[PDB]
């Protein structure tokens, strides 16, 4: 089953389950960060989702088809992280992104701190389009966190 | 085994909490997908 929405990625280990990440189902494709699944297959009810496209450097992977998320941050509007933390209800957090300055151009970045298993939570523009996924970032001097707004090439 | 389970609809929420600053950081991205502060 591939109904559009946001999903937890779980691993059944030892006894109960552990949430290792989060992803987005859109246009029949599942989208998440590579470090969540390590690029391995996923179960969805009784159905198996096979990796289709992925890139360790971008830290992304799509399942069942090519990356479908094509909307981009507009570089000046506030965005929302739809955070789906382990053991907690999905919730929206609005923020004005900062910027990762790289030798190859600027990336929007959000200074919001959640557990590792929140990785893959989508970041949204005001139209509700997913403009990237949360969770590949850096830890700055005081220990707080800044995540790139990571988006694939559609 | 890894499996997925639905967690919600994807929507903008109008009455949303607003928080976090807007840092500007010089970073490098290496071939392993790690960002590092420069
Ligand atoms: C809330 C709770 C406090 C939780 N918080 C976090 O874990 C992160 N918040 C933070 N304030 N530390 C947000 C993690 C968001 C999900 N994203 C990842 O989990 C990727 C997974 C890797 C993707 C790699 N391509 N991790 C990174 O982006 C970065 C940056 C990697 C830098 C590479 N030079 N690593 C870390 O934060 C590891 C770390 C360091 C010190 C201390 C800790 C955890 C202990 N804190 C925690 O347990």
């Amino acid at each position: 089953e591939t109904t559009d929405g946001v999903y937890r990625v779980m691993t059944r280990r030892l006894l109960g389950s552990t949430q290792v990440g989060v992803g987005v189902m859109q246009e029949g494709v599942f989208h998440t960060m590579w470090h969540v699944t390590k690029g391995a297959a996923l179960r969805s009810g009784e159905g198996r989702l096979d990796p289709y496209w992925g890139d360790v450097k971008q830290d992304l992977v799509s399942y069942c088809g090519p990356w479908k998320l094509d909307a981009a941050w507009d570089g000046l509007s506030e965005v929302q992280l739809l955070a789906v933390p382990p053991g907690e209800r999905a919730k929206n957090i609005q923020t004005l992104p900062g910027i990762f300055k790289t030798k190859d151009g600027d990336i929007g970045a959000v200074a919001l701190d959640y557990p590792a298993g929140t990785s893959g939570s989508p970041i949204l523009d005001k139209c509700g389009r997913v403009i990237g996924l949360y969770g590949n970032g850096v830890v700055i001097k005081n220990g707080s966190y800044v995540s790139a707004i990571t988006q694939g090439k559609r | 085994d890894m499996y997925i389970e639905r967690a919600g609809d994807i929507t903008w929420e109008k009455d949303a909490e607003v928080t976090g600053n807007s840092p500007r950081l010089d970073v490098a991205l290496d071939e392993s997908g790690d960002f590092s502060l420069v």
